[PDB]
């Protein structure tokens, strides 16, 4: 039954995101804001390159930049692992393939600080090709919606998390981009490793006519959803 | 800070403030840096005299912040059933679209608020909405355990993927059958029964059989094999069933996918058998039974 973690999650939870990035050795930092209400499955966010023009689109960045706020129904609320990690939170790495080009390793940590949710992530980018879709921003500025498949890892005391995400490019094609996840706790209280079962998600890019910096604003729902009561 | 103490004044819910700030000539239609009003603030936190006293100075009640949410979504969501006869009253957009293109009524089917998607229909709301991934209220109802507002959506004829077709297919290509193999039985057999066809790949290559082998239902495993179901299914999934229930332990899986021709040889896209794979997970029971199999 019930995590504790899951009480900080009952309203409203205001959210900061950091991300230091490194692709092909184009260096950039993006900071996030905005907030999540697990009630919903929701979150309204929006992103900032810092230090200038993003130099990959920003579609490939949005897995990168807190599956907490996914919502789990009552009857699967035992296999909520995200919040059960917290306010401690968890580590959540990744690698992501981009088929036929490069690939991205991440390392996040995903906890509160204060009242805030926050996911502070350091992100390499190697082996791209400099006039592919990525380097060579050929993804159109849009998001597909996708089933995210979650399974404990009982030795790591975490979770795994396998899916494939699809980014329309401007031509009419797909590129693919595998995402390979694992996840474990920082904090040494009892957490939650579910039973197999998927997320299914919805999100929308947009753009705010008042920011003049390179920028992205997200709304994601997404719901936990494979056991039956 | 005169606008931004009524945006704090309309989200704290302080109405003699918001009375006292719009009588200095505060601006109603004040924005926040990501779009919110006054009124969006209120409609969202459930105050009703805030609401009435913001539409009587001239708020905006279709206003829409960056997410392209007004009011009206707000209040849907949240459940605040008399916030959204007022909005509705006072002109707000019945089938107003948030950025992923849900309307109100998509969102209070998806909440759970039955009372606020009677009065939606009541105003206007197209039953049969489709958001940009496909999805109509009654798919979102459905699909989230709120059967009771399901009923009405479909008085209302409002229908969703598979109520006319059992092999129709969603957004990521799941049938009806892809969402019953995770564990409804019952649902399973009723779609067989009916002509749907075990044998569809959605849109990473994944068969109702490998979706079952994933979530462990022995009963659905047999069953979509009863049916025809492809036991050495890939194609770009980049596994077969087998796979699936030797990395995850399911013996009595693996031994049913056997005697119905799982292929021992068949590797994954990582070069990887049924075999290999027991012996990474852990599952040597399940080893010993495939270096047997008949």
């Amino acid at each position: 039954m019930v995590s504790k973690g899951e009480e900080l999650f009952t309203g409203v939870v205001p959210i900061l995101v950091e991300l230091d990035g490194d692709v092909n050795g184009h260096k950039f930092s993006v900071s996030g804001e905005g907030e999540g209400d697990a009630t919903y499955g929701k979150l309204t966010l929006k992103f900032i390159c810092t230090t200038g023009k993003l130099p990959v689109p920003w579609p490939t960045l949005v897995t990168t930049l807190v599956q907490c706020f996914s919502r789990y129904p009552d009857h699967m609320k035992q296999h909520d692992f995200f919040k059960s990690a917290m306010p401690e939170g968890y580590v959540q790495e990744r690698t992501i393939f981009f088929k036929d080009d490069g690939n991205y390793k991440t390392r996040a940590e995903v906890k509160f600080e204060g009242d805030t949710l926050v996911n502070r992530i350091e992100l390499k980018g190697i082996d791209f090709k400099e006039d592919g879709n990525i380097l060579g921003h050929k993804l159109e500025y849009n998001y597909n919606s996708h089933n995210v498949y979650i399974m404990a890892d009982k030795q790591k005391n975490g979770i795994k998390v396998n899916f494939k995400i699809r980014h329309n490019i401007e031509d009419g094609s797909v590129q693919l981009a595998d995402h390979y996840q694992q996840n474990t706790p920082i904090g040494d209280g009892p957490v939650l490793l579910p039973d197999n079962h998927y997320l299914s998600t919805q999100s929308a890019l947009s753009k705010d006519p008042n920011e003049k910096r390179d920028h992205m604003v997200l709304l994601e729902f997404v719901t936990a959803a494979g056991i039956t009561l | 800070d005169l606008g931004k103490k009524l945006l704090e004044a309309a989200r704290a819910g302080q109405d003699d403030e918001v009375r006292i700030l719009m009588a200095n000539g505060a601006d109603v239609n004040a924005a926040d840096d990501v779009g919110v009003t006054p009124l969006h603030l209120a409609a969202q936190r459930g105050h009703l005299e805030i609401v009435e006293v913001l539409l009587k100075y001239g708020a905006d009640v279709n206003a829409a912040d960056l997410w392209g949410q007004t009011p009206l979504h707000l209040a849907a969501t949240a459940g605040h059933l008399e916030i959204v006869e007022v909005l509705l009253k006072n002109g707000a957009d019945v089938n107003a679209r948030d950025n992923i293109g849900h309307t109100p009524l998509h969102l209070a089917a998806w909440a759970g608020h039955l009372e606020i998607v009677e009065v939606l229909l009541k105003y206007g709301a197209d039953v049969n909405a489709q958001d940009k991934f496909g999805k109509t209220p009654f798919d979102l109802a459905i699909d989230n355990g709120n059967e009771d507002i399901a009923e009405v959506l479909q008085k209302a004829a409002g229908g969703g993927s598979g109520g006319g077709d059992v092999n129709a297919y969603d957004e990521v290509g799941w049938t009806p059958l892809h969402k019953a193999a995770w564990g409804h039985l019952e649902k399973v057999e009723d779609l067989l029964k009916n002509g749907a066809d075990v044998n569809a790949a959605d849109i990473d290559g994944y068969t109702p059989l490998h979706l079952a082998a994933f979530s462990g239902h022995l009963e659905i495993v047999e069953v979509l094999l009863k049916y025809g179901a492809d036991v050495n299914a890939d194609d770009q999934a980049g596994f077969t069933p087998l796979h699936l229930a030797a990395i995850f332990g399911h013996l009595e899986i693996v031994e049913v996918l056997l005697k119905n021709g799982a292929d021992v040889n068949a590797q994954d896209k990582f070069g990887k058998t049924p075999f290999d794979l027991a012996i990474d997970n852990g599952n040597e029971d399940i080893a010993e039974v495939l270096q047997k199999a008949a």
